[PDB]
């Protein structure tokens, strides 16, 4: 019984965690362009 | 033996220059509290500051191709 039942665990562990890989990448990479915008706005301040 | 003519160094000695009618009212004797020189200096300093800051921003933001490849390629390998 535990052949296919455990075989499904591999695909579950891969896909269900690749799911939130994209979530963490979204949470992190969005916090990068805000700094660029802040820097360019400070540059506009200095002129 | 050293000889020369002498003229007395008197306190009564005064010098008499002459002034033209258009002397005192030169435009630069009378100046306001705010002229263009101070703004020029401050504006040039600000321009140099912004020139430095844009370069700093350029070197601070030059990681986008690296900040995206290292986020996308490992997921490609994981799926592949």
């Amino acid at each position: 019984q535990r052949t296919g039942r455990s075989a499904l665990a591999v695909l579950i562990r891969a896909c269900y965690r690749l799911q939130q890989q994209l979530q963490r990448t979204r949470r992190a990479l969005l916090h990068h362009s805000d700094a660029v915008l802040t820097s360019l706005h400070h540059v506009r301040m200095l002129l | 033996w050293e000889h020369r003519r002498f003229i007395v160094a008197d306190s009564r000695n005064f010098i008499t220059p002459e002034f033209p009618r258009d002397f005192w009212m030169s435009p630069v004797f009378n100046l306001p509290r705010e002229t263009a020189a101070e703004q020029v200096v401050v504006l040039q300093a600000q321009r140099t500051a912004a020139a430095a800051a844009l370069e700093n921003a350029a070197m601070q933001a030059a990681e986008l191709p690296v900040d995206i490849e290292r986020r996308l390629r490992p997921i490609e390998r994981n799926v592949h």
